[PDB]
Parts: C-alpha cells; sequence; structure tokens
C-alpha cells in the first residue's frame, strides 16, 4: 500500500535523523574556537582576460595551472595563456548556450554543454593545427550544467533532467546512470582519488555516487533552496554546498551530516559557484551580488571580498598549486586574483 | 505507478541508514589536522614573495 | 530537510465550509512567500491562492475569489486557507507550495509537476 | 555695481554644476560609459571657461590695468580661446552622437569603442588649441589690425557660432521630430507604462529645443559686439558686461539640462551634495 | 600532412628562379612557414619566414634584399622569390610548418625539399662530426652554444632534428627536453643553458643518419654543423 | 619577450581580430525568446531548440523556442520576450496569466519588454457571440466591467487589460508590455515584432545617454 510505503520511508528518514544527531558531539565551531583568526585576505586583479562579448557561464583550468578554457553565451570556448593573457586557441560552438565546460587532466581535451543536452568533446592535439570535435554525447534528456573529466576517455555529466551520467567517449555511450535527484542537478566535482563524486541538484540535497558501482551512497540535506554549486575538500572527506538561500554549507562524508554553516545576514543573494584553497582553510565563494567572499572554512568568519565585477559571478576556480583565483562573471570578463 | 518509486525510495533509504558515522568532532579534528598540515604550501592562505609569483 | 505537511480536509456537503493547515519545517517561514495548489481530478496542477512574505499581498483566483482566504502564521510555521461555500467543482487534492527562493515575489514552477518544495496534499472531497 | 552680483552667481553655479559632474564621474561606476565621456569632456571646457573669463573680471573692473605678466596675459587668453573652442565643439558632437543614438537606434555601436571616443575628445582639444593658435601674440593686434582683425573676426565668428549652432540645430530638429513621431508608437492607452514614455519623450524634444535656443541667445551678443568692434561711455560698459554674462550663461546650462533630464543623475547630484 | 615544393633546377648565374611549395593536410593558414637550404656535402641553414597571415616576415642576413617569400593562405602555396642568384645558393630547399602557441612544437613537418642548382647571432658548435656506432649502444650527442638559450620564462630553445640518409629531417626535440609526437621515447635531451646532451637509450637501424641541434632564441635561427652516427 | 612568445602574441592578436568581427557581425541581429504554450499557437506567428529567423527592413531577428526557473536565465540578454496567449479559452486564461506573471516579475528578466500576441482573437470573437460560455463565471469581475460588435470589443479590452495590469504592477518603467491581438492568420506579427523591438532599443538607447 501506497500509505505503508510512506510510513516506512518516513520511519527510516527519523531513523537517520536519529543517527546523525547521535553521531554529533560537538560542532565544528566549538573544536576550531581556539584557532588563530586567518585574517584579512586581500587579492589583487593580476590578469583581466577580455574577449569574450557575451555572459561567460563556466570556466576551468588546467592542471598545468596556466592554461584555462573558459564558456561564453556568444558561442565560443577560448583557451587563455593566464601568464600572458594570450589566447591559445578559440572553439566555435553549434551551439550558443552553452552553460558548462571542462578542461582533461592531460589537457589533450574539452568538454561543453548546455540547453542542446549534448556534451561535446575536442581535440585540442590534432596533426592537422586545428581544433575538432571528437565525440558528441547524446542521451540526456535535459540541459547540462556541468561535466567532468574523468581520463581521456571517461566524463561526468550532470544533466537538467534530473541525473547524472558517466560516459565511455570511445564509444560515446552511457557507461552508468546515476539516478536520485528530483530537482535539476546543477554541479558536480570529483572526489581526487576520482572514485566518487557528489552533484548538487534543485531539491535541496547533495547525494554521493559511486562512479564503479553505479548507486547513491549517501543523502545529505539541509539547504533551504536550489543548490547551484559544490566542490570537495582537498583531502576528499568533505565538500562545501552553495545555494540560492544566500548560504553555503559544509559536510563530512564519514560524519554524513552539515559541519558549518557560511551565511550573513546582509547576504540575500544567492551563490553561483564555490571553490577550495589548495589547502582548504579558505573557501571562495561567487554571489549575485556582484561579488566573490573569502570564508574561513574553519570558523566561518568572512576574510575578504573579490570586488571588481560589475555583473554575476557565475565561475570561480583555483589553481592546482592555489597561486591564483579566476573568476569569471556575466560582464563577459574574466579576473585573475592574487 | 507511484508504488514502484516508493518502494525504490524506502530501499535507498534502508541502503542509506545502515552505513557506519563517525563522531562529528572527529571529523572536526581532522579537518584541522588537515589544514594545518598544508597550510605552509597555500599561496592564497600566505602570500609568496613576489619573485615567486607567476602573475607579478 | 524542507518539509511540507497537509491537514484539515476531509469530506463536506455543497455549501459547508473546511480549514487547510501547511505546517512547515526545514526553512524560515517568513523570507519565504507561499502559495496554494490544487489539482482536480483529471486535470493538472492549478494555482488557487498566494500570500507574500508578510502577508501584504494577498491574491486568488478568480475562480475562488471571495470564498476562500488566506493566511500565514509566521510565528507558528503554518499556512492557512479558510473555505467558505464549497462548490462541487472545488473537489481535489490541495498542495501547499513554497516559492524556490527567498526574498523574491516570483514563484517558478510551483504548479509543476515534479516541484520538489511542494506538500504531499490533503484531498477535500464534496 | 549692482551687475556684479549676477555675475558671481552664474560663475559659482557653473563651477559647482561642473564639480559636480566631474566628481559623479569619477566616483559612481554606475554614471561612467561611453556617453558621459563627452558629457565631462564638455564639463572639463566648461570649467577652463569659466576660470579664464573670471580674471578679466577680477582685474580689468576699476583702476587696475594688467595684473600677470604678458606671457601670462597671452596663455590666459590662448587658455580661454581653446576652452570656448572646445566647449562648443563638443557641443556639437554631443549632438551629432545623440541624434545617432536617437534616430538611428538600431545601428548599435559602443561595446568597447571607449578609445575612438576618447581620441575623437583628443581630436576636439588639439583643433580647439590650432584655432586657438592665431591669438599667441598678446589684447590680441594692438596696432596695424584692419585687415588682418576683420579676416579673424569673420572666421571667428563663423566657425563657433555659425557652423556649430547650425549642426545642433538642424540635429536636435530631427531629434524633436523622430521623438513626436515616436510618441503615436507607444501603446498609448492602458497607462502607468505607456503614458510615462509619452511624456518623458515629449520632454526631451521639448528640452531639446530649449537647448539650441539657449545656446544661440547666449552666445549672440558677445559675437555681435566683437563684431562691432572689429568693424570700427556707460551705456557701452553694461552693454559689454551683460554681453559677457550672456556668452559664459550657456556654461551653466550645460549640467542642468542633464540633471533635468535624467533621473538617475538627478539623485547622483542629490546624494554627492 | 604533406608538404610537395617545385620549381627547383637548373639555373644560370645572376638569373631569377621561384619556388612554391604547396600545403596539403592541414590548416596552412594557421602555420609560419619557414625555409631552410643544405647545401650539397653540408648542414641546414635557415632562409626565410613568414607569419600565420603574412604579418612579420624575416630573412638570413645572406639572402636579405635577394629573396622574397610569400603565401597563398586560399590556395596553400608557399612561394620564394629568388633574384640575382650566386654560385653559393645551390642548395636543396625545404619547406618547413611551424605553428606558435604556448605548449606547441614548432617545425614538427618538414617539406620533401627541392633542388636548386647554379653555375651577432649565436653560433652552434656541435664539435664533433661522425662517432662510430654499433646497434643497442646508448650514444650520447652534444652541443654547445655561444649564448644562453635560457630565456627569463623558463624556455630553453634548443631544438633537435634528425636527417636520416636521403630523407627530409624529422623533429626529435623542441625546447631541449619536449620529444615531439610520434618520437620513440628512447630519445633524451638534457642541457642547461649553454651545454646540450642527446643521450639515445637504444641504437635501432633507423637512428643511423645526421643529427642537428636548432637555436629559435632569437629570430637569426642557426642550425649546427651536424653528427654524423653510422655502423 | 621570446621569438616564440612574439608569434604566440601575433597569433592571439589574429584570435582577437576574428572575434572581433564575429562579435560586430553578431551584434547586428535581434534575438527573440518565444515563450508561449501549447494551444496557444506560437509557432505560427511569424511566417532541443526551434529557433526561427525572419527579417524585415533589412533588420535580421532570431528566434528562440525551447523544447523552468534555471535555463530561463540564458535568455536575459534578449532583446525582447514574445509571449502569445491563446484568448479563445477561458479555462487556461489565468494559467496563462500567471505565467505571464512570473515572467515578469523574474529577478533576471526585470529588464526585458514582452512583446504580448493575444493569438486567436477570431475564435474568441465567435465564442462571445454564441454566448454558450460566458467570461464572467471564470472572471467574475467581468460582469462589473465597462469598456472605456460591444461585445466582443468589451471582451478584448478585459482580457489585454489583465495582463496589463499585471504588467503595470511592478517594473517602474525599467520595461513594458506591448498587448497585441492576432487571429493566427495574420501576417503583420513580424511587423508589429520590428516596430516593437525598435521602440524597446530607441527606449534603451534613452535610458543609456542619460536622455530619460
Ligand atoms: C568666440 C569668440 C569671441 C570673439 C566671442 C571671444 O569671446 C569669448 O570667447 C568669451 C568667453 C567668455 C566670454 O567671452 C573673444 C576672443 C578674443 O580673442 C580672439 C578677444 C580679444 N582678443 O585678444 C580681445 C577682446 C575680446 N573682447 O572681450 C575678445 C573676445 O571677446 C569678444
Amino acid at each position: 500500500e501506497l500509505d505503508q510505503l510512506r510510513q516506512e520511508a518516513e520511519q527510516l528518514k527519523n531513523q537517520i535523523r536519529d543517527a546523525r544527531k547521535a553521531c554529533a558531539d560537538a560542532t565544528l565551531s566549538q573544536i576550531t574556537n581556539n584557532i588563530d583568526p586567518v585574517g584579512r585576505i586581500q587579492m589583487r586583479t593580476r590578469r583581466t582576460l577580455r574577449g569574450h562579448l557575451a555572459k561567460i557561464y563556466a570556466m576551468h583550468w588546467g592542471t598545468d595551472s596556466r592554461l584555462l578554457v573558459s564558456a561564453s553565451q556568444d558561442g565560443k570556448l577560448i583557451i587563455w595563456d593566464s601568464y600572458t593573457t594570450n589566447k591559445v586557441h578559440a572553439i566555435p560552438l553549434r551551439s550558443s548556450w552553452v552553460m558548462t565546460c571542462a578542461y582533461a587532466p592531460s589537457g589533450n581535451y574539452v568538454a561543453c554543454g548546455g540547453l542542446d543536452n549534448i556534451c561535446s568533446i575536442y581535440n585540442l592535439k590534432t596533426r592537422e593545427g586545428n581544433v575538432r570535435v571528437s565525440r558528441e554525447l547524446a542521451g540526456h534528456t535535459g540541459y547540462l550544467s556541468c561535466c567532468r573529466f574523468l581520463d581521456d576517455n571517461q566524463i561526468v555529466t550532470s544533466s537538467g533532467d534530473t541525473t547524472c551520467a558517466l560516459w565511455d567517449i570511445e564509444t560515446g555511450q552511457q557507461t552508468t546512470t546515476f539516478t536520485g535527484h528530483t530537482g535539476d542537478v546543477m554541479s558536480l566535482s570529483l572526489a581526487p582519488d576520482t572514485r566518487l563524486f557528489v552533484s548538487g541538484a534543485c531539491d535541496a540535497s547533495a547525494k554521493l555516487w559511486d562512479v564503479r558501482e553505479g548507486m547513491c551512497r549517501q543523502t545529505f540535506t539541509g539547504h533551504e533552496s536550489d543548490i547551484n554549486a559544490i566542490c570537495f575538500f582537498p583531502n576528499g572527506n568533505a565538500f562545501a554546498t552553495g545555494s540560492d538561500d544566500a548560504t553555503c554549507r559544509l559536510f563530512d562524508l564519514r560524519a554524513d551530516q552539515e559541519l558549518m554553516t557560511y551565511s550573513h545576514d546582509n547576504i540575500i543573494c544567492g551563490i553561483t559557484s564555490v571553490s577550495f584553497s589548495k589547502s582548504g582553510r579558505l573557501l571562495l565563494a561567487g554571489y549575485d551580488d556582484f561579488n566573490c567572499n573569502v570564508w574561513d572554512a574553519l570558523k566561518a568568519d568572512r576574510a575578504g571580498v573579490l570586488a571588481g565585477h560589475d555583473n554575476r559571478v557565475s565561475c570561480l576556480g583555483v589553481t592546482d598549486d592555489g597561486m591564483a583565483v579566476a573568476t569569471g562573471s556575466w560582464d563577459s570578463f574574466l579576473k585573475i586574483w592574487n | 505507478a507511484s508504488i514502484a518509486q516508493a518502494r525504490k525510495l524506502v530501499e535507498q533509504l534502508k541502503m542509506e541508514a545502515n552505513i557506519d558515522r563517525i563522531k562529528v568532532s572527529k571529523a572536526a579534528a581532522d579537518l584541522m589536522a588537515y589544514c594545518e598540515a598544508h597550510a605552509k604550501e597555500d599561496p592564497l592562505l600566505t602570500p609568496v614573495p613576489a619573485s615567486e609569483n607567476p602573475f607579478r | 530537510q524542507v518539509q511540507l505537511q497537509e491537514s484539515g480536509g476531509g469530506l463536506v456537503q455543497p455549501g459547508g465550509s473546511l480549514r487547510l493547515s501547511c505546517a512547515a519545517s526545514g526553512f524560515t517561514f517568513s523570507n519565504y512567500k507561499m502559495n496554494w495548489v490544487r489539482q482536480a481530478p483529471g486535470k493538472g496542477l492549478e494555482w488557487v491562492s498566494d500570500i507574500s512574505q508578510s502577508g501584504a499581498s494577498i491574491s486568488y483566483t478568480g475562480s475562488v475569489k471571495g470564498r476562500f482566504t488566506i493566511s500565514r502564521d509566521n510565528a507558528k510555521n503554518t499556512l492557512y486557507l479558510q473555505m467558505n461555500s464549497l462548490k462541487p467543482e472545488d473537489t481535489a487534492v490541495y498542495y501547499c507550495a513554497r516559492c524556490p527562493a527567498p526574498f523574491t515575489r516570483d514563484c517558478f514552477d510551483v504548479t509543476s509537476t515534479t516541484y520538489a518544495y511542494r506538500g504531499q496534499g490533503t484531498q477535500v472531497t464534496v | 555695481c549692482a551687475i556684479y552680483i549676477t555675475y558671481a552667481v552664474i560663475i559659482s553655479v557653473g563651477i559647482l554644476g561642473n564639480a559636480i559632474l566631474i566628481k559623479v564621474f569619477f566616483k559612481t561606476k554606475s554614471m561612467q560609459t561611453v556617453p558621459n565621456i563627452f558629457i565631462t569632456s564638455l564639463a572639463f571646457g566648461d570649467l577652463l571657461l569659466l576660470l579664464t573669463c573670471v580674471p578679466v573680471d577680477a582685474t580689468h573692473y576699476l583702476a587696475e590695468g594688467w595684473l600677470f605678466g604678458r606671457i601670462g596675459c597671452k596663455v590666459l587668453s590662448f587658455i580661454r580661446l581653446t576652452s570656448v573652442g572646445v566647449s562648443v565643439f563638443t557641443l556639437t558632437i554631443l549632438s551629432a552622437d545623440r541624434y545617432k543614438a536617437v534616430v538611428k537606434p538600431l545601428e548599435r555601436q559602443p561595446s568597447n569603442a571607449i578609445l575612438k571616443t576618447c581620441v575623437k575628445a583628443g581630436c576636439v582639444w588639439i583643433v580647439s588649441m590650432i584655432f586657438a593658435l592665431p591669438e599667441a601674440i598678446f589684447t590680441s593686434y594692438p596696432v596695424s589690425k584692419k585687415l588682418l582683425q576683420e579676416i579673424h573676426s569673420l572666421l571667428c565668428f563663423l566657425v563657433f557660432y555659425i557652423i556649430p549652432l547650425s549642426i545642433i540645430s538642424v540635429y536636435y530638429s530631427l531629434i524633436a521630430r523622430t521623438l513626436y513621431k515616436s510618441t503615436l508608437n507607444i501603446p498609448t492607452e492602458e497607462q502607468s507604462h505607456a503614458r510615462k514614455q509619452i511624456e518623458s519623450r515629449k520632454r526631451i524634444a521639448r528640452t531639446v529645443l530649449v537647448l539650441v535656443a539657449l545656446f544661440a541667445l547666449c552666445w549672440l551678443p558677445n559675437h555681435l559686439l566683437y563684431l562691432y568692434h572689429s568693424f570700427t561711455s556707460a551705456m557701452h560698459f553694461i552693454f559689454t558686461i551683460f554681453s559677457r554674462v550672456l556668452a559664459f550663461s550657456n556654461s551653466c546650462v550645460n549640467p542642468f539640462a542633464l540633471y533635468w533630464l535624467s533621473k538617475s543623475f538627478q539623485k547622483h547630484f542629490k546624494a554627492q551634495l | 600532412v604533406q608538404l610537395v615544393e617545385s620549381g627547383g633546377g637548373l639555373v644560370q648565374p645572376g638569373g631569377s628562379r621561384k619556388l612554391s611549395c604547396s600545403a596539403s593536410g592541414f590548416a596552412f593558414s594557421s602555420f609560419g612557414m619557414h625555409w631552410v637550404r643544405q647545401a650539397p656535402e653540408k648542414g641546414l641553414e635557415w632562409v626565410a619566414y613568414i607569419s600565420s597571415g603574412s604579418g612579420t616576415i624575416y630573412y638570413a642576413d645572406t639572402v636579405k634584399g635577394r629573396f622574397t617569400i610569400s603565401r597563398d593562405d586560399p590556395k596553400n602555396t608557399l612561394f620564394l622569390q629568388m633574384t640575382s642568384l650566386r654560385s653559393e645558393d645551390t642548395a636543396m630547399y625545404y619547406c618547413v610548418r611551424s605553428i606558435y602557441y604556448y605548449g606547441s612544437s614548432p617545425f614538427d613537418f618538414w617539406g620533401q625539399g627541392t633542388t636548386l642548382t647554379v653555375s651577432s647571432d649565436i653560433v652552434m658548435t656541435q664539435a664533433t662530426s661522425s662517432v662510430p656506432v654499433t646497434p643497442g649502444e646508448s650514444v650520447s650527442i652534444s652541443c654547445r652554444s655561444s649564448k644562453s638559450l635560457l630565456h627569463s620564462n623558463g624556455n630553453t630553445y634548443l631544438y633537435w632534428f634528425l636527417q636520416r640518409p636521403g630523407q627530409s629531417p624529422q623533429l626529435l626535440i623542441y625546447r631541449m627536453s619536449n620529444l615531439a609526437s610520434g618520437v620513440p621515447d628512447r630519445f633524451s635531451g638534457s642541457g642547461s643553458g649553454t651545454a646540450f646532451t642527446l643521450t639515445i637509450s637504444r641504437l635501432e637501424a633507423e637512428d643511423v643518419g645526421v643529427y642537428y641541434c636548432m637555436q629559435h632564441l632569437e629570430y637569426p635561427l642557426t642550425f649546427g654543423a651536424g653528427t654524423k652516427l653510422e655502423l | 619577450v621570446s621569438a616564440e612568445d612574439k608569434a604566440a602574441a601575433e597569433r592571439s592578436k589574429m584570435i582577437d581580430k576574428n572575434l572581433r568581427e564575429d562579435g560586430e557581425k553578431a551584434r547586428r541581429t535581434l534575438r527573440l525568446l518565444l515563450l508561449g504554450a501549447d494551444n496557444s499557437g506560437k509557432s505560427t506567428i511569424v511566417k532541443g531548440i526551434f529557433e526561427t529567423k525572419f527579417q524585415v527592413d533589412k533588420v535580421n531577428f532570431h528566434m528562440f523556442d525551447v523544447g523552468r526557473r534555471k535555463w530561463i536565465q540564458c535568455f536575459n540578454d534578449v532583446t525582447a520576450i514574445i509571449f502569445v496567449v491563446d484568448s479563445s479559452d477561458y479555462n487556461r486564461l489565468q494559467e496563462a496569466l500567471n505565467d505571464f506573471k512570473s515572467i515578469w516579475n523574474n529577478r533576471w528578466l526585470r529588464t526585458i519588454s514582452v512583446i504580448l500576441f493575444l493569438n486567436k482573437q477570431d475564435l474568441l470573437a465567435e465564442k462571445v457571440l454564441a454566448g454558450k460560455s460566458k467570461i464572467e463565471d471564470y472572471f467574475p469581475e467581468f460582469a462589473r466591467y465597462t469598456t472605456p460588435d460591444p461585445r466582443v470589443t468589451r471582451a478584448k479590452y478585459f482580457i489585454r487589460k489583465e495582463f496589463v495590469d499585471i504588467s503595470t504592477a511592478s517594473g517602474d518603467g525599467r520595461h513594458i508590455c506591448y498587448p497585441h491581438f492576432t487571429c493566427a492568420v495574420d501576417t503583420e506579427n513580424a511587423r508589429r515584432i520590428f516596430n516593437d523591438c525598435k521602440d524597446i532599443i530607441l527606449q534603451m538607447n534613452l535610458r543609456e545617454y542619460n536622455l530619460v
């Protein structure tokens, strides 16, 4: 009976909540109450990457920490040499509604997707000296909101059809599909070991998936509205979410519950992007009020502001050695901060 | 129908309920330990001298 | 966890009265603009009424204007819909739907097929 | 000496208007883009004109022949002439640019043309300096000035009052006709969105014609006096001071028009002051 | 990729001859194109260079004012006009493609080469010229430069080419340590700023030939004399 | 910088030039978002994404029909939103009004004007002439509504006034709605779109030029 199934589901929810409550002894703030304050964090715009003629939806850093790819709604992917601000590549797109982009760890490929429901893989290393689309991954029934390369032949995409998928670019087939979200999945983040990933959807919950197996391991709730950003802690045992209730939250996989809340009274706009520092001590979040805030992740005290964008900050990344922060925005400008 | 969806939700909740969880104090201590162990090599946390900065 | 539990529905003769309650938890009730949504048997979701964050702005669909009264209690996190002179065409399942984002007036997707911030619903029949 | 009060009031009003305009430019991020470049170039020219016109009142009023050196009273006259030229020419170019914005709206352009407008403003400054170059002698042309003085007067009158007035009048008349004809295309009825646009566009057109008339009536008397002196007291001194007051009165009008039209500028002025 | 050059042959001294190269199989418009000579029984010698879009053009000091380099992007053709040819321009002319962006591999592909017969800058001293060797024995090829090839940005602009007997040169190592695509992992490059060594861990029958060193630090590009490995 | 860095910078400058030309070519087109509904006949207005292109008076228009709180944010830089309403069916009229209100009040669509096409006026005229269906049942205010065949005229004016009241209840002039009446056989809808977009761009120029 439907009523009996609902009763069993709510009983299990109560049991899980009680287990989480029992497992909680002291909040993260109490533990990190004696930690020395991080102090004011001042970053100045080292580089301003100009050339996009429309709002920027996504950016991704290369593993070399020097090359980055940016996606813009004018149907162009631009690969920047951030040291010299030289445009290495400019990739025309079949659809100009791109809302995500990725850079392969090897650096041979970039990916993008959007309202066309397709992830396109582009080969940067061709014998013809030209960038060409390698594979087009079709099968998602909603807009692609994120994509992350696992290796040169495996990619994970989160779509607007409330599903996340793992692809095999060699054959262009969905190897496994991750289901369970009841809202549009907006972003995903891969663990350092690339065995698990976390995805945040429009149902105000994040889920931890097993790439090899293909089912959700844990579900994390606590946000009051749609989750727009997510990113792993550098050690892979935690992650931070950025949502539309003007709040960032930190979750621990082992504790399977919330850890700390990153909110302020005069912040009412939603968070569009979230990223950690190299050591995980600083959390950087992009907001709709045109600014980026730096949060002391251990103490939930704001450490700085990356003011300098005149529109919504849509993307935000940190290099693999932590030497810079690149924030793109809806004013068609990218900035490198240090 | 929605009966299959309810059964799937119940099965997922049951699979999620019976997992091991550590105390939140241990998780906080581990995050603190990582942050203090990798603090020195964080350019954003501790700014580097302009000689080694590649974005002068 | 965002939850909306509806209660107060039942069976009433035509021209009778009812009162529906929507106890809310998992979110700060004050910053959100609440709605009332119903699904007639064999029909899709229909928007019935809504109330702003403080209760200053209140709107109803023309079909139920003058018969239903919406109100909220931000202290008790409860949403109400007083019903007067029920009609045979008013039988439906009544959902309590929350606006997707706080501090905002527009409410997209409230009447969607699989909206995430809607209640289970209560059945009002005449 | 009942007229010096009006002189001081006009100079103070113009100086404060240009100061608040440039402060709004350099302080507020929202009020800083391609169209504001010509506005603030005009404000700079107005400041230079007012501050190079006040010393004439300070020195040559009563029993004070000359205070500054000959090079001083040669550089001051040059700066006054180049400020007049840059203000008038930036008025003409602003008229043209507004005409392009209004009458040809679909021909969008400014996205990275900040350098183009900056170099155009620089060219306006340079051409004003070149047109003020013939004043690099001394009162200019002390003696033996009956033909050179006459040709200088004719060319100055033409270049500074006929060509710019003609251009600004024709462009602003075209703007007025376009706005009046576009008032009809507004949804008219179903008010609170349509009638507001109608009233705003009619107000803009009226302000535009008033601007043309004010420029003409303010700048005519000074050129008339100069032409009369070039062709060949009590009442003449009053006429001269009134003519100069009218000539620089239009300077105060330049920021007031944008204050009257744009409500954003009105709020910026009310916040900054 | 394919570069074919035509226009060589016997030329009377003081005459004029035009060399044309046709590029097929790659985006010819995105590559800067070079010309390289090789007089018989002598090493290579860079001649000219035209940028992508013909924006930048360079000539060797011994050809400047007589040779003219041009490209036809719509026709994917590269030309070299030679006027007043004298009795030392007799050589085999190679067309080379080279694209420049961060991480690129210039001088990757070399044309077949056409033969023409008639009648201050960094010197790269390669010292040894012939070294006997047996297959399976590791070889080190040394190099020297008058001026340090290491730049302030950290790139040591030294290029290693191999010219097999009766074949065009092939890029082995770019910017000192980078190993070109399609090259076996046996080859390696090392050297700090002036003394460079080319290492071949295992020698096969296909590794015989003349190995050349090139500097790309400054636009008068210069080559070494070449080391010959024979069995 | 080195020789290779110089050539890389030259290639970057060539890329910059090509991007500038592409943006100049793409800035002369006007992008529109078609946001009707099923039974509204929005497809037959102008004679994944159903993109349709039309050109009148040597001005190019690009219309995007996606086939919602998240993907609607991509269309915040479009020239205008073309909202098509089936005016004959009174049952779905309230849903159309709610949809129009949601689009109008959105945070990212708060500066976009809406060209409202009240489609199928002929069917509405036939329905009101028949008299079988009364607008008063669905909309009680139509019973006490008098216009400022008269019955068809007051029905049309009430239907349009509902949407206009929604549009003018907020905005403060940052964007306005352009109501129109369409019969799904009218061939002038492209001209209406062009004139309304020209007025929208004119008002935008007036705003950005400190004239309004
Ligand atoms: C626009 C040009 C005029 C001629 C009106 C110009 O007037 C103004 O620019 C002005 C600005 C504010 C008020 O007036 C001006 C220029 C002159 O020099 C070439 C002189 C002059 N030569 O040395 C000697 C006496 C003048 N008589 O006052 C005089 C002068 O005024 C009439």
